[PDB]
């Protein structure tokens, strides 16, 4: 890439998301989504690989559907109140149409399917920021917006999400589609809370981005996008086999980990609302997210998979190191729960 | 020694000086402030 | 097949250092592995434990309440008091339902 | 005499940084240091802490 | 009680920092210190009990678990020397920290005045136990009995979390004093009927309940000899101690919500002390003799007699140290026979003249002779099972005369009888073996003379 | 929550109302854990890069404990203030609005009458 | 209005059905997706015209120069694909499976 | 002693497009390495 | 170290390449003279001659050079190969498996020089003129057929991403003539070639490789007598017009992410060691965690160059 066009698609895939949480005007929030769908859609191609086409092409149909609802809503309101903006007294419809389209930009519950797709067929980088970085801007505009949506259907789009993504990726091996699915599963959490302590959302994210983030470096550092491949880690590297380990059973919840507080204090804020059937079930299926978590470690660590001769080549070039960001990453992830008061 | 000289043969020394003197800027503007803190809370307060 | 080592066989330690006190293979590590590990487990843990624990003086009451006991039965009895009377809390204190 | 025996001092030192942290316990649950019903009594003379 | 617990933390720095050939020693002499340190909670002289700072407390039910905790990591740490000696120095290093977390961890979650400071440290213990089993595992299925482990607590784990939530909001706070001094009476709907079984479940799983213990038998077949001595000793106990705090709240339901268990654990408690009757692999019957002799304690934590509350102590502490024993001959017999079939190895007295002796008195303290603590403590779960039904008996009596029957079989057909003919040659008895085992029955001795440090809260 | 309240600063990391507050000792236990949290983030890059791992770096180790570190207080410094603007927060308003929170007599044990389930 | 912004609203929704149910060529989406467009910008324009609102025309067209960049990108997507698959149809879009 | 580190086949089922093979899903196979197709 | 930063500000391949300076492999059968007329043609053109990849030219390539010892190296004999044809442990895949790696590495080296340096390099045979090698070996019984497939999935996963050799100059020489070469320096195992996987050898340049790179880069060859009169084939290279190939479109905004890839060669191997687990590739768990924790024992290889201070790395402290 031209480093000029670089810098223009890169400040926009920044900008976008940017612009969506400073302003107030509705409209300037759906540009900032607008300019966030057309940033991402240049990078996702760089391979340019048959199954890259397919991805953009999908993920770019998904996007735009749902921009296109988003503004309908904002259009809607502006009739229903002179102003651009949602209101106590803004119709329960149009709220729930911002639901539906933010949570398929989102890709939360039964509009997870071109998430794991998407995911598939981006290089692991790009795989980063399409789960990471795109997911601030549209929560922004719900995590504003929360003291008038909808409690029920946030929370069935949050079981079900739960559900669909601990199911899924009981059977997925692909790494990439692993993280989509795990990604579907704490977006549910997320918008659990939503309604009822905006401020814990912005926690259950911040510790999915300090976990991720850690995770998907690990998973490029050696550029496996399967189990097998991850599971000759040991041969590649053999340092990030201890972190990997406690960064993937961090991101499911076993208490002793940073990865507890989010799940913990979500279910303490709920059964404090009264939901002690909604958060059960949820804490129940969460438990499914940590088996194929650690099916995972047993192939990378607790078992040393057979590994290929050819492998002894690579150990004896100098591995190029993981960046800095990797360990303060995954420190500050695998172990802060001594500190949760402060975090919350 | 090394067919392809390490890169890391000998320090860069710059990255000495700007971690090091960079955590010496660290505490000295930390113990101020906690001083400086201290002072203003048992002032802004009776004592 | 693939390339995969063959059955290491397990040696007899007590082949060579014939004195082996089953820590390690070397025999001095061994030797300093046991004269600290009878020491500090049987010598000053199992006897000086013992001792201390030994010596906890009344542990939870049971050395004073036969005392307490003693003075209460040999008061109780003397001023003709019931040795265990038959409520604790006083019924006055209690404001039953009325 | 820090030649391999600060490695030995490691744990010691624990048992004395516990026992300090710990004696820094009761100096904060000091409320109620003798102001308790059944062992509320005068400071007998030259005694300014009932329990330190 | 942070000298239990800080000195027990530099343990790690010193597994690691120390010489790789020195690293062992450091490590075992310094916590039999630890140990040491760890007496001194036993110096009560007074009913109350000791809350040593607002997190950490001891009362009469932690004390004497604590000081097994802390016990064990020395001999753990001793029984694992030879497996474990021929890794990398970097996996023993691993292996002696695995270990020194788990009575960290061990040690505070028996030492924690907030019931959910249980709960965090209670389910994290599995993160060093699925290690300890499933990476050192020898066998093909510990991947298996590793998932086995995690997900039968789990399960049961998020029920507890939610109801110990619930209590906080419909109390107000999670410290076990004040709750205990706060009136937290149930009302028998049907929903309370339901928390009662939330937070018992969680406990009564890893106590192994006749219903959810397959997980046990699973677990210590394959975990290495630190694991499975942990396992017993500790682990399981875990789940009674949080049996008798937690039920200070639930009061009046377990009067009525008992039943189902107590019913399940007493006609447990034959089917398993009978199936040990025919079991090839012994680390298979030490297991299930676990299982029937913990089933006896969940029989006695729900009764809620006092008796039965320090039988249930009693038996416990007792309970674990001749698990252990038995659990640690065990592994003597299977490192140099290199198969866990009871069949195999018949006559070792011939050969191993001690070895027996220890194997004779473990025996003895599985079964119930009488001036032993073990013993103690059933004469007192049965006669307070009497109590709740005359008929209990029957059954708390055809498990006696099984438990005769079964701990005798593994002296018998193990430790009796022609000699094998030529398995690989057995090397004698090290000295560590040896110690490890009188380390384990040295303590059962002592403390039969004077039961009254382990009675329970009760007594 | 605690956004839209009076007085709110809509963009700065402590108002100065926090001067008000206790400074957090540099030792606070907490302050100490960041530096540990801090140190380990040094080893264990060494570790990851396959460096000697406590004798490498030496300078960063301390960039490690002591960046945590100065974070710490910062950041301490403010969690406390939320903290502290929660009570004032809510104190308050437990009196403007007294009727709602009413002080409530308990009776002594002896008039009240839990019932007695008997173990038996 | 108030049946003039209901047939709008409709074809909004009978746009939203069409984007949603695809078949075959993937341009006829595009081109239903830019169905939508032209509806959300009438319906923005009618209102705003009908409110007097002048300072808020601005927007319907925002709207519009936002719609066609995104539609810009949409139609570079789909000669990405009709030149690795020869065909828009989006039955070829199957690999990511 | 060789504690059983896992075969070519334990490491076999983790390969495939899927871990649990449905009854059509199977015949899929697994994606290519390189992240690009024959097609 | 070179990333966009450097290729910002200067640092363009564009700007150090000159006539001199292309890639030029010189590719023959067992013994095509090809060693001498290499040298030479670099003597030419200053050109950096790589030697032909070796079992140990991996370890020569990396820390002290030293040759490993053969498990370290991947437990590869060219010396069994021949002795041993069809072996029950198949050293003869596991030779040409390392073989390609060890290529992957030098050609991958020699991109770098070309682009930093700006120095052309002569790579004797080539990741590109290996898989003759594995063509005769299946034509014969040394390797069966899925071993094809996994090298030819690790030939089509690395090399497309590497440019293609700019001219490929080839000698010739019928298998009768090599039989004889190889009498002359004599080895007992190389001597133990049957002619006709000589035959195959050739055959799978001649009908394979010498026509599939005409396209893509410059082939000339040259029949045994042109040879050995290295002045005269450099000659014909210097005539040559490099024109025609995929060389043709690298501007320096796109080498610079080529070199990123050489500069790193953890990666251009990446693929050599996906995780297909044919029998003969298969490491082994404890073989090969035995194998590791041996070869990162080795002095200065426990920790990363510059940091192990046993062949004298010093300043550890504050690296
Ligand atoms: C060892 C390093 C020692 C360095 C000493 C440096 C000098 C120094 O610190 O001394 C002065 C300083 C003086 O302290 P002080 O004010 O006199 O202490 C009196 C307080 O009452 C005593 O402090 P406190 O307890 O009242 O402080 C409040 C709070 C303070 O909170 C904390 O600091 C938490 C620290 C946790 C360790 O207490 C808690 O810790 C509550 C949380 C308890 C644990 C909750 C989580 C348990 C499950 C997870 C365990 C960890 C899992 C990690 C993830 C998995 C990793 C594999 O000493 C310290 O504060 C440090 C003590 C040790 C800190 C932890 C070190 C480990
Ligand atoms: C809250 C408690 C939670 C549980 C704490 C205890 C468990 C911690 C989590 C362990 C998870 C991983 C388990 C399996 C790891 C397998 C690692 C392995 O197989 O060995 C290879 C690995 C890398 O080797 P390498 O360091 O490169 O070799 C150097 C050679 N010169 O070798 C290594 O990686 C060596 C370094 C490993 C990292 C050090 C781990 C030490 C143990 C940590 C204990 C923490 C205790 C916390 C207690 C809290 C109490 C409240
Ligand atoms: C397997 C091991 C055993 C698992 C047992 C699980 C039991 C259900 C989950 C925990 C139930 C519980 O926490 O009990 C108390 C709770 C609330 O009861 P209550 O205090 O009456 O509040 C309701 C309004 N008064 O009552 C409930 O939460 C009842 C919830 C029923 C449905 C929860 C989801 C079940 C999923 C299976
Ligand atoms: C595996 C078993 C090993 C051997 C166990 C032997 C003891 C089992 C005891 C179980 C029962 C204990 C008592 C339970 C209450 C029975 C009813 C009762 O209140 O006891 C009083 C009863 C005498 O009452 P009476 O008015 O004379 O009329 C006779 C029928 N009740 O007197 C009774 O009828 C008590 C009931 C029987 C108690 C004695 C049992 C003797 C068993 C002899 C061998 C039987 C086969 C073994
Ligand atoms: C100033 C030092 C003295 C005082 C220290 C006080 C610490 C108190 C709290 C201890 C907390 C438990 C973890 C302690 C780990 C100590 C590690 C260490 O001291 O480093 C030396 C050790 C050497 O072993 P090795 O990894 O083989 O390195 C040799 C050269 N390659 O290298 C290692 O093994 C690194 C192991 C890192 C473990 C980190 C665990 C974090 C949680 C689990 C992840
Ligand atoms: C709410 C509805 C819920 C439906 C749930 C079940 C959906 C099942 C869909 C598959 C049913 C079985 C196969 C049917 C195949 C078929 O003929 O219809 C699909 C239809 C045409 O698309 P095509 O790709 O040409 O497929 C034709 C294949 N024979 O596909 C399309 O129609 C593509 C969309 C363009 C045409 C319709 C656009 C909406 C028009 C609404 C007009 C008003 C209708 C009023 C009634
Ligand atoms: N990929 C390969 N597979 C098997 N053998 C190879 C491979 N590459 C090179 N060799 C062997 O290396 C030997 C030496 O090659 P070469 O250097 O051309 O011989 P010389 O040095 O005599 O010219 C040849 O006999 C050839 O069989």
């Amino acid at each position: 890439m031209n480093p000029i066009t670089l810098a223009i698609i890169y400040f926009t895939i920044f900008l976008g998301p940017v612009i969506t949480m400073s302003s107030t005007n509705l409209m300037l929030m759906w540009v900032g989504l607008e300019f966030s769908l057309l940033a991402i859609i240049p990078m996702l191609i760089n391979k340019k690989n048959p199954r890259s086409t397919e991805a953009a092409t999908k993920y770019f149909v998904t996007q735009a559907t749902a921009s296109m609802i988003i503004l309908l809503a904002i259009v809607l309101n502006y009739k229903q109140l002179g102003t651009w903006m949602f209101q106590q007294q803004t119709n329960g419809l149009i709220l729930n149409m911002t639901l539906m389209a933010l949570s398929m930009k989102l890709g939360l519950a039964p509009f997870h399917f071109w998430l794991p797709e998407v995911t598939q067929g981006i290089p692991l980088h790009m795989g980063l920021i399409l789960l990471t970085w795109q997911k601030i801007a549209p929560l922004s505009i719900l995590i504003q917006i929360y003291p008038l949506l909808n409690s029920t259907i946030i929370l069935m789009l949050a079981i079900t999400s739960i559900f669909m993504g601990a199911w899924g990726g009981l059977n997925q091996t692909q790494m990439r589609k692993i993280m989509a699915y795990s990604s579907i599963a704490h977006m549910g959490w997320m918008l659990a809370i939503l309604p009822y302590n905006p401020s814990l959302t912005l926690l259950n994210l911040m510790i999915y981005i300090i976990l991720t983030a850690p995770m998907f470096m690990a998973l490029m550092l050696n550029n496996s996008m399967t189990i097998n491949s991850i599971s000759l880690l040991w041969n590649k590297t053999p340092a990030m086999l201890t972190m990997i380990s406690l960064m993937l059973l961090s991101l499911g919840g076993l208490p002793p980990l940073t990865g507890f507080l989010p799940k913990w204090i979500i279910i303490t804020e709920l059964m404090k609302n009264n939901c002690l059937i909604m958060a059960t079930l949820m804490a129940m299926m969460a438990l499914l997210n940590l088996f194929f978590y650690t099916r995972l470690i047993y192939s990378t660590s607790l078992t040393m998979f057979p590994t290929n001769n050819n492998s002894k080549m690579m150990t004896h070039q100098t591995k190029t190191k993981p960046n800095l960001m990797f360990s303060t990453l995954a420190i500050m992830s695998t172990m802060t729960l001594p500190l949760a008061p402060q975090l919350i | 020694f090394y067919v392809r000289e390490p890169v890391n043969a000998k320090p860069n020394w710059l990255a000495v000086g700007l971690s090091v003197g960079a955590s010496v800027f660290m505490w000295i503007y930390l113990i101020q402030t906690h001083n400086e803190d201290v002072l203003e809370y048992k002032r802004r307060n009776g004592l | 097949q693939w390339q995969e080592d063959p059955e290491p066989e397990d040696e007899n330690v007590y082949a060579k250092n014939p004195d082996f006190h089953g820590y390690d293979s070397d025999p001095v590590v061994d030797v300093w592995n046991m004269r600290a590990v009878f020491f500090f487990g049987f010598s000053i843990v199992l006897v000086f434990g013992t001792t201390f624990v030994a010596y906890v003086p009344d542990y939870r009451m049971q050395e004073w309440a036969r005392r307490e006991a003693e003075r209460l039965v040999k008061y109780r009895e003397v001023n003709g008091l019931p040795i265990m009377e038959s409520n604790y809390f006083d019924p006055s204190k209690i404001q039953l339902p009325e | 005499l820090l030649r391999e025996h600060w490695v030995h001092i490691l744990v010691p030192a624990g048992f004395v940084f516990g026992c300090y942290l710990d004696r820094k316990d009761d100096e904060k649950l000091t409320a109620f240091r003798n102001k308790s019903m059944l062992f509320q009594r005068e400071l007998r003379p030259n005694e300014e802490v009932t329990w330190k | 009680m942070l000298k239990i617990i800080l000195p027990s933390l530099m343990l790690l720095p010193l597994t690691w920092l120390s010489s790789p050939k020195k690293t062992w020693t450091n490590v075992t002499s310094y916590s039999f210190l630890i140990s040491l340190t760890s007496l001194t909670l036993l110096w009560q002289t007074d009913e109350n009990y000791k809350n040593f700072s607002n997190m950490f407390s001891s009362d009469p039910l932690s004390t004497p678990l604590i000081i097994l905790t802390a016990w064990l990591l020395p001999l753990m740490l001793m029984a694992s020397q030879n497996h474990l000696k021929k890794d990398n120095n970097v996996l023993q290093k691993l292996y002696i920290s695995m270990l020194i977390s788990l009575q960290i961890l061990l040690i505070m979650t028996f030492s924690a005045t907030e019931l959910i400071m249980f709960y965090i440290l209670f389910e994290a213990t599995l993160i060093p136990t699925l290690i300890i089993i499933t990476r050192w595992g020898n066998q093909t299925e510990r991947l298996n009995a590793g998932i086995y482990f995690l997900f039968y607590t789990l399960i049961g784990s998020i029920p507890l979390l939610i109801a110990l939530i619930l209590i906080q909001n419909h109390v107000g706070t999670l410290n076990l004093m004040i709750l205990s001094f706060t009136t937290h009476t149930l009302d028998a709907s049907w929903s309370n009927n339901l928390l009662w079984l939330a937070c018992m479940m969680a406990f009564l799983i890893k106590m192994p309940l006749y219903g959810v213990h397959l997980w046990l038998p699973k677990a210590h077949v394959e975990a290495p000899i630190a694991g499975s001595m942990i396992l017993a000793a500790i682990l399981l106990k875990l789940g009674s101690y949080g049996m008798i705090r937690i039920s200070i709240i639930l009061d009046p339901l377990t009067k009525y919500m008992a039943y189902p268990f107590i019913l399940l654990s007493l006609w447990g408690m034959i089917m398993t002390s009978s199936i040990c009757l025919r079991q090839t692999d012994l680390k298979s019957l030490i297991a299930y003799s676990s299982v029937s002799h913990m089933a006896l304690v969940i029989a006695s934590i729900m009764i809620q007699t006092p008796w039965s509350f320090m039988g249930a102590t009693m038996l416990m502490i007792a309970h674990g140290l001749t698990s252990s024993l038995l659990f640690c001959l065990a592994n003597s017999n299977y490192e140099r026979i290199h198969s866990r079939t009871m069949i195999m190895a018949r006559g070792l007295q011939m050969v191993f003249p001690l070895m027996a002796t220890w194997w004779l008195m473990a025996s003895l303290a599985n079964l119930a002779l009488p001036p032993s603590i073990n013993l103690m403590g059933e004469l007192f779960i049965t006669m307070s099972l009497f109590s709740w039904s005359n008929f209990t008996i029957i059954l708390m009596g055809i498990n006696i005369i099984i438990t005769g029957m079964y701990s005798m079989y593994m002296i018998i057909t193990t430790q009796r009888g022609k000699l094998t003919n030529h398995m690989i040659n057995l090397q004698p008895s090290h000295t560590r073996e040896l110690t490890l085992m009188a380390l384990h029955m040295i303590p059962l001795i002592l403390l039969t003379t004077s039961p009254k440090l382990i009675t329970g809260l009760t007594m | 929550m605690m956004n839209g309240r009076p007085g709110h600063e809509p963009l700065k990391f402590l108002p100065d109302e926090a001067r008000s507050l206790p400074p957090p000792k540099l030792n606070d236990p907490r302050l100490v854990y960041m530096g540990l949290l801090g140190y380990c983030t040094g080893l264990m890059d060494n570790m990851l890069r396959m460096r000697p791992v406590m004798r490498a770096g030496l300078h960063r180790q301390l960039l490690f404990v002591t960046s945590f570190v100065f974070a710490g207080y910062f950041y301490l410094k403010r969690q406390n203030y939320l903290y502290a603007v929660k009570d004032h927060d809510m104190f308050g308003y437990i009196k403007l609005h007294p009727e709602d929170f009413p002080e409530k007599e308990k009776k002594t044990y002896a008039e009240i009458l839990e019932p007695f389930h008997p173990v038996r | 209005m108030p049946s003039t912004f209901f047939n709008l609203t409709m074809a909004f929704s009978l746009s939203l059905l069409g984007t949603l149910m695809f078949r075959s060529h993937l341009m006829s989406t595009l081109l239903c997706l830019e169905g939508m467009v032209l509806s959300l910008f009438i319906m923005t324009s009618v209102t705003s015209l009908n409110s007097n609102s002048m300072s808020s025309m601005p927007i319907p067209i925002t709207i519009l120069v936002f719609a066609a960049c995104e539609a810009a990108v949409g139609l570079a997507l789909l000669v990405k694909v009709s030149n690795t698959y020869g065909t828009d149809y989006v039955q070829n879009l199957n690999l990511l499976q | 002693a060789r504690q059983w580190q896992p075969d070519i086949e334990w490491a076999e089922q983790f390969s495939g497009a899927v871990m649990y093979p449905s009854k059509e899903t199977a015949h899929w196979k697994p994606p290519p390495w390189n992240d690009v197709d024959i097609l | 170290r070179y990333g966009l930063l450097a290729a910002i500000l200067g640092d363009k391949t564009t700007k150090k390449l000159h006539e001199y300076s292309r890639v030029i492999t010189v590719d023959g059968n067992i013994c095509s003279g090809k060693n001498k007329l290499a040298k030479e043609i670099a003597q030419q053109l200053g050109m950096k001659h790589y030697p032909e990849a070796g079992i140990q030219y991996s370890s020569t390539t990396t820390g002290d050079g030293r040759p490993l010892d053969i498990e370290f190296s991947g437990s590869c004999s060219l010396e069994k190969f021949y002795d041993d044809p069809k072996s029950n442990d198949g050293n003869s895949y596991r030779l040409q498996s390392w073989l390609y790696a060890s290529r992957l590495l030098q050609y991958a080296d020699a991109l770098e020089h070309l682009l930093s340096t700006g120095q052309g390099v002569v790579l004797e045979r080539s990741i590109y003129s290996d898989f003759v090698f594995l063509e005769a070996m299946y034509n014969q019984g040394y390797i069966r057929k899925q071993c094809v497939d996994h090298y030819n999935e690790i030939k089509r996963l690395t090399l497309p991403e590497y440019l293609p050799p700019h001219a490929v100059i080839y000698i010739d020489v019928p298998v009768p003539e090599v039989q004889s070469r190889i009498q002359k320096k004599g080895d007992p195992h190389e001597m133990k070639v049957t002619s006709a996987y000589l035959q195959d050898i050739e055959n799978a340049y001649k009908k394979t490789f010498l026509p599939k790179m005409s396209e893509m880069c410059e082939v000339l060859v040259y029949d045994s007598w042109e040879a050995e009169d290295p002045t005269k084939v450099v000659e014909d290279i210097e005539y040559l017009k490099y024109n025609k190939g995929p060389w043709l479109k690298q501007d320096d905004w796109t080498f610079h992410y080529l070199r990123m890839l050489v500069q790193d060669k953890t990666e251009v191997l990446n693929y050599t060691t996906i995780p297909v687990y044919l029998p003969e590739i298969t490491i082994g768990a404890h073989q090969g965690s035995r194998i590791y924790n041996s070869f990162r024992e080795l002095p200065g290889r426990k920790y990363a160059p510059g940091y192990n201070a046993e062949v004298g790395d010093k300043w550890i402290w504050l690296k």
